[PDB]
């Protein structure tokens, strides 16, 4: 029987890009940066998130955009 | 007491570091992941299956023309030595 | 900052060790799919020498029955 992937991989996780870096933010990382995992979006003190405050690698690429501070 | 400004700032520089080198592989993994998918080794077989079944075909016709004018050649010599006996005049 | 350096330190880690394995994924392939054309060329070669060796036996049976034709029309 020969399978396929749903994921990737002779006979793994897929994994999302770099998410950037966030000016006057904070980009926390969960686990990886592979399929299904999330990453949390913070601004600094006196910034407001204009934006999603998280994002998931969903099938592959970031569920959600950068936020923006102010 | 200095020491404790001595580990922050080897922290943050490692911590540029081991996130920069990352940036630069992350960028190198993603062309060995498009070069992963196989359509490039499915299609270069089965054009290497065309080629070689027109080479099959080719030659099989070529021995078949050949086999079929020899056949044709001595059902004309045997019908010319018919003609040349029967003329042999006597 | 520790605990920053050591995060992005384990994930290159698991970037360079997935990579490894997607280099080995591509160069075994990569092999494979000679060898598969290496046996798809000789299994042909085997095939044009059938045609040829069919060919030269059809040949030279025609060549034996024009004899055996020949020396039949003379006793007849
Ligand atoms: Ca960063
Ligand atoms: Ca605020
Ligand atoms: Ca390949
Ligand atoms: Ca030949
Ligand atoms: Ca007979």
């Amino acid at each position: 029987l020969k399978y396929t992937c749903l994921y990737v991989r002779s006979t793994i996780y897929k994994r999302c890009r770099h998410p950037g870096e966030l000016r006057n933010g904070q980009v926390e990382i969960k686990t990886d940066l592979s399929f299904g995992s999330q990453i949390e979006f913070s601004c600094s003190e006196g910034f407001f998130l204009i934006g999603s405050t998280t994002s998931r690698c969903e099938v592959v690429g970031w569920s959600h955009p950068l936020p923006q501070c102010e | 007491e200095e020491v404790k400004k001595a580990e922050e700032s080897e922290s943050k520089s490692a911590a540029k570091m081991w996130e920069n080198m990352y940036k630069e592989l992350d960028r190198d993994y993603s062309l060995l992941e498009k070069t992963v998918e196989s359509l490039e080794n499915m299609e270069n077989l089965d054009k290497l299956n065309k080629e070689n079944q027109g080479k099959l075909e080719k030659l099989e016709l070529d021995y078949l023309k050949k086999l079929d004018h020899e056949h044709k050649e001595h059902q004309k010599e045997q019908q010319e030595q018919e003609e040349r006996q029967k003329n042999q005049l006597e």
